[PDB]
């Protein structure tokens, strides 16, 4: 409804906005399509411009900044003067800037604070993930390093954390959204899919590092059969770490719902805890599309499958 | 018919079938009596939150300020003592001292600012007179005055 | 569903019916449902603050309205139907009939049909 | 701690309210399970719950005695008391590494994490280079404010972000400071003290306050216009309520009323201008209690006697200069040891200075004497 | 009521039974409507019906966890537990009429039957005459057991017949004698009576029985206090005080009923031959005497009442057979002196004119009378 | 003027109070418009109204950070501070 | 705000430091100095310099005097200034 840019208000030009995020996505993504007459052409929107989308929030019905990022790419058509943007929050910067860091044994929160301090990234008070990580040397992107240590934190019994940018970097635990919205009331169509596609019933740990930690921790072998994996990570250097990694991998296969909603719940985001029918599910992916009729589509799943796949 | 005001309001808030119902009328008469008592209790509670209208909360106020709680004493005397105790936490300028002593006694006071080098005079005035015992006023003046100063008194009807 | 009963209220006398023991005369599920239906019909809507917007009717407000005779018949049908149908036990209400006996003084009939009045198919594999 | 003596009508039982409601009905059954009882009982429940939890709470949080949250802080503000905030811990880290290695401000160094404990983080406050001794001392603070930051020596031994050239780190001394948030009980005590204390200025009470502010002295007494108007006598005693040393008297004098003079700083003490304050040690009568003390199990005779002596010594503060020592009050203290189960089971033959009568001070203070068991 | 597990055989399906019957046929057609089907299917249906209803009902009534009615009554009789029987409502009915009129026992009077309610029948238990005064009172009883009856004050108004000269029949007060027992409550009673041992009525057993009664805090026993195997039961209430007479009677009836008639025997916990009596210790009253001197303007009554409350609070700590510390009471009095709560001075402090710690013996202690000596 | 924090009890919802009242009923119907509902709902509504208005007003006037009018004047009198009083306009007329 | 400002804990005795602070609280007072018993009987002088070290004006002198020690009190009035009872105070400026 309001698109601030730097100074102007280009909400008087946009054909539609689509706010999309994935649980493992690089960044909260806003793809706003505009018509580009002389008026919009004058201001000369370039890549790197700062877009802030403001719309009436679902919670309190007050205008709140639902998106605050930067224009990552502009594509302009000439025959039809339709300028199209693809906005990203500043976690896209972290996913592109490579750097090598050597880390001793420590927790994920300390590592994230170290990254932010090194690269001068503003950040709120980061939640203590608690889990203690093994010494590693990293080379991938900063977001890649953060995701790697968060995955290793999900292993060893730690809670599932996800990093979202907003104005200043936030360490967002998955099941900690304020409002557990119920989608059954506006359920245009749902697609309950169940499978054994990524089911894990057994896991045979073969430790590449010593405390000779080896074991098997089959959990539902009698019911679904011995759907076995082999976890052979150097980071597992402990018997309890092996047991917790095994326990953080068992699941009954893929179990998700491809939900389609006729009303756009504005504040939904990846990782949020949302209800369909009596059950509760975590948002694997959300794709708003703020056309003339607000609309939302969701892909949600159980905790076990999400932990198995994305962690 | 219901006697309580709140009972009548609550009955009228329901469906109109209960015009002749003695049972529901008596029930909401009792409920309205309870709510009237609660409203009066709320007003009384509003009185207790202050030292001027403390009433039975004057005991709480006296316990707060450390004064000796004694129910047999006059309520106004307890109020005056509490106010004087509360007002003793700032500079002993003539205005503050005069109003503290006036609040304690309840009679008009004018501090003379005595001519002698290190004395201060206090003059009392009461249209209704005074009792024959006013020693506690002198005790409070001695406790409250600056240490190096002396004091003199006179009383007027 | 698990609907439950209530106590009788003789609308003719406007008093609860009580046994010789002094306790109020308990009644069955359907009896309490009929009592509720009559009470809801007699309760005006939006005016008795103890209730939500769902409960009550607006039949009394229709008397002062300027709509025609047939329009008032349709309004009465709509109002009674909407007022009754909020109850879960209700299945269907209809078969409305009207009789303008005097020039402008009306008598109307209606039928209420319960959830238990439904007819069940008999089949199993 | 103090409890609010609420009236009974404001603390009615639920059953009493229900009975008062049921009393009105005349020609209807009011037994359990009937419409009247089952319909009035939730209302009685709600009325009692509202009365207690609403009115009692709302009345009692308005007073400092029974206020817990921000209301207590607001009352303390109203009477000029502020709750003590927590604070950082502070200390010095001894780095060890190759000379020329640069350690920068903002670097984090932590203690050793375990399966039980999260590592306690400390942030360097300075930027320095390792010296010719292959070491350097750098100040730091605990990032988390509280007593947890006050870790022991040699515990801060883990560097967060690897710095080339740093060989090892350690803390020679325990980190100090690290105050936590003030407890509600202590804040209530201070607020009540401010509420009940006169907090005057120039009066005898504030003179005693200024005396107590000086170290060494335990107790003090003041006489107004001892030598005519404009004169003040301050009479101080040590921690044992014995005669104060002349050095201590000089300390209190220079604190309150320096006898030396200067053109600008005439005296510039705590006393008002125009006062003539004299600081001395008083004449001190000694009151010794002699009785047959019988002591409870698990308590030492000497420790209980010393505690009783300290309590009587505290009572001597209530005894004013030239006041009267009460035999009955000392009996009360001695038996209050028993009522509090403070190591005394029985006592008898109680005498003070070998007499069983109240003693009047001839304008002397009373010093704590020995407590003698027969 | 516990859910009944059923064997798989008793819940067999009708079609399964019919298939088992028809498995042996391979030459003749077994289609629905065929003669073999005609001969076989009703047998299978009846087998399924009987096996599902009758046998499962038998299994249900077999055990007390699921039995009901007379079956549950018999299973209670197995371990000697009877369900409480109902009683007829009883009370008094006032009559008024000609003085010469005579009202006989067995007369039937009922309530007002209506469309909503039926009439409750009552019978008179006495024969009376109105000769002396125009109004008489006659005892009556309901002809139907149970909570039915127990009517309100003026419910009784109808006479089935017609008696000469009777002007009005009105019940004066509501009847109270009616009572029904719940099946589930009786089942719970049956299942509670399952104790294995500790039933001998020793000191521990009697202490446990006394504690089982509500309101009993502590209990003590004296063996052969009066010889012949007699047992005393000294009981303290929940707050260590002397047990009330009502509580004493409750415990007595629980352990050793005393109201047994000729055709009755004790159902209490006390076994045969064990004579039991419930007792409470004596409550010593500590009257305090001293020459109190009160502060300026303080009310003597209020200060003495506060001191009374404090000393009573202290005495509540003391148990049965405890020691009353006079030297502690001295400091209880002197605490108000320390806090300046009205008491300016005191002397000749005594407890019941005693200046030493008193030892209780078969006694609890409570606050007596606070008396100011006011010695001349 | 500082914003007043309120206890959770004083800001309870009317429907929550009514649900707490109706939790004990399991034999008689508690539907809207039923006699049990008739007996119970106005009590809950009055409870919510009183608890939200009167008690919160009492809490507001309790402290000087949020008091007003005569209440704030009295709380000033607690520490001996008086608000300046008005005066009549004065002058000369020809 | 007046009620909440009146919350000072101590330093209320009217010593030399207290009088200097009170003089500094009045706007236009740069520096202040005190003479103890300049006229005996506990009298106090208050020598004041303006913000620019110059002699304080008569209006500023009157302002400081009224702030610390009012002189226009009537019969039915008492001093509300910072000076406690018995402390005679006068404001002066150097030549």
């Amino acid at each position: 409804k309001i698109i601030l840019n730097g100074k102007y208000d280009i909400a008087n030009f946009n054909e539609g906005i689509t706010l999309s995020e994935a649980i493992d996505g690089v960044a909260y993504k806003m793809d706003v399509s505009l018509v580009e007459p002389k008026q919009l052409k004058d201001i000369n929107i370039k890549k790197g411009d700062k877009i802030i989308l403001i719309d009436i929030a679902y919670e309190s019905k007050k205008e709140e900044t639902i998106f605050d990022g930067v224009v990552w790419e502009t594509r302009r058509s000439e025959k039809s003067k339709k300028l199209t943007l693809s906005c990203r929050e500043r976690t896209v910067y972290m996913e592109e800037s490579e750097e090598q860091y050597q880390f001793k044994e420590n927790t994920a929160t300390q590592r994230i604070e170290y990254y932010c301090k090194q690269w001068n990234i503003p950040y709120y008070n980061l939640a203590n993930t608690g889990k203690k990580l093994a010494k590693v040397i990293h080379k991938t992107n900063i977001l890649d390093m953060i995701k790697k240590d968060l995955k290793e934190t999900a292993t060893k019994g730690g809670d599932l954390f996800r990093v979202r940018m907003d104005n200043k970097l936030k360490l967002f635990k998955l099941g900690t959204n304020a409002n557990v919205y119920k989608l059954d009331s506006i359920l245009e169509d749902a697609n309950f899919t169940s499978s054994f596609n990524d089911a894990v019933t057994s896991v045979k740990v073969l430790g590449k590092s010593k405390d000779p930690i080896i074991g098997t921790y089959k959990k539902d072998a009698d019911k679904f059969g011995t759907l076995q994996k082999i976890k052979q990570d150097e980071k597992i250097k402990n018997a309890k770490e092996a047991k917790k990694a095994a326990e953080a991998m068992f699941n009954s296969g893929e179990e998700t719902i491809s939900v389609d909603c006729a009303v756009d719940i504005n504040r939904i985001r990846a990782g949020d805890k949302v209800s369909l029918k009596s059950k509760e599910y975590y948002v694997i992916d959300v794709t708003h599309t703020l056309d003339s009729r607000p609309k939302m589509k969701l892909n949600i799943g159980s905790l076990e499958y999400i932990r198995r796949k994305f962690y | 018919m219901i006697a309580s005001k709140k009972g009548k309001e609550m009955l009228l808030t329901l469906s109109p079938i209960y015009e002749q119902s003695i049972i529901m009328q008596s029930l909401y008469e009792a409920i309205g009596s309870e709510f009237d008592n609660l409203e009066l209790l709320d007003e009384e509670i509003e009185l207790q939150l202050f030292p001027q209208s403390a009433t039975w909360g004057l005991g709480f106020w006296e316990n707060r300020v450390g004064l000796i709680t004694n129910l047999d004493e006059d309520m106004e005397t307890r109020r005056r003592k509490v106010i004087a105790k509360l007002q003793s936490k700032y500079i002993m300028t003539p205005k503050r001292m005069s109003m503290i002593l006036q609040s304690y006694t309840g009679a008009n006071i004018k501090i003379n600012e005595n001519i002698s080098p290190y004395t201060f005079g206090v003059e009392l005035t009461s249209t209704q007179g005074f009792p024959k015992d006013l020693e506690d006023l002198y005790k409070r003046v001695n406790v409250i005055k600056p240490s190096h100063l002396a004091v003199s008194y006179k009383l007027v009807s | 569903l698990d609907l439950k009963g209530s106590f009788l209220f003789d609308f003719e006398k406007g008093e609860f019916v009580k046994n010789a023991d002094g306790t109020l005369k308990k009644c069955d599920k359907v009896q309490a449902y009929k009592q509720w239906c009559q009470k809801a019909i007699l309760t005006p809507r939006y005016k008795k603050a103890a209730y939500t917007n769902i409960y009550g009717s607006e039949i009394k407000d229709l008397i002062a309205s300027n709509l025609s005779q047939s329009a008032k018949e349709l309004e009465i049908t709509r109002l009674i139907k909407e007022t009754i149908l909020v109850h879960p036990y209700t299945k269907e209400v209809g078969e409305f009939s009207f009789n303008w006996l005097e020039n402008s003084r009306l008598v109307e009939y209606e039928f209420d049909v319960l959830t238990i009045d439904d007819e069940n198919i008999v089949i199993d594999g | 701690e103090r409890e609010l003596p609420i009236p009974v009508f404001l603390t009615e039982d639920e059953d009493s309210v229900h009975e008062r409601m049921l009393s009105n009905f005349q020609d209807v059954s009011t037994l359990e399970g009937d419409f009247i009882y089952d319909a009035t009982r939730p209302t009685a429940e709600q009325i009692a719950e509202l009365k207690q939890l609403g009115l009692q709470n709302n009345l009692k949080i308005a007073f400092p005695q029974t206020s817990y949250g921000t209301y207590l802080e607001w009352l303390g503000e109203c009477k000029g008391v502020f709750k003590n905030q927590p604070t950082k811990a502070t200390g010095v880290i001894t780095f060890t590494g190759v000379q020329g290695t640069i350690i920068t401000k903002g670097t984090i160094v932590t203690t050793i994490a375990t399966d039980e404990k999260q590592s306690i983080e400390f942030e360097l406050l300075e930027t320095k280079t390792i010296g010719e001794n292959e070491t350097v001392d750098i100040k730091a603070e605990s990032r988390i404010v509280g007593t947890i930051g006050n870790v022991s020596k040699g515990s801060i031994s883990v560097l967060l972000g690897s710095i080339s050239g740093v060989k090892s780190i350690t803390n020679k001394e325990d980190f100090r400071g690290g105050t936590d948030i003030e407890d509600e009980e202590h804040f209530r005590e201070r607020v009540l003290v401010a509420e009940q204390e006169d907090k005057l200025s120039g009066a005898s009470s504030d003179y005693i306050r200024w005396a107590k502010e000086v170290d060494g002295v335990g107790y003090a007494y003041v006489v107004s216009e001892w030598a005519g108007a404009g004169t003040v006598k301050v009479l101080i005693l040590d921690k044992n309520r014995k005669a104060a040393t002349q050095e201590l008297i000089d300390k209190v004098q220079e604190y309150i009323y320096p006898l030396n003079i200067s053109e600008g700083e005439n005296r510039d003490g705590k006393a008002p201008i125009g006062a003539l304050v004299t600081v001395v040690t008083p004449d001190t009568l000694l009151i010794n209690v002699k009785a047959s003390f019988i002591f409870s199990n698990g308590f030492s005779e000497e420790t209980v006697l010393n505690n009783l002596k300290t309590k009587i010594d505290k009572y001597l503060d209530k005894i004013d200069l030239g006041g009267t020592v009460s035999y009955n009050a000392i009996q009360a203290i001695v038996g209050s040891m028993m009522l509090t189960d403070e190591g005394i089971e029985d006592f008898s033959n109680l005498t003070i200075n070998d007499v069983k009568e109240n003693i009047k001070l001839q304008d002397q203070v009373v010093g704590i004497g020995e407590i003698v068991n027969e």
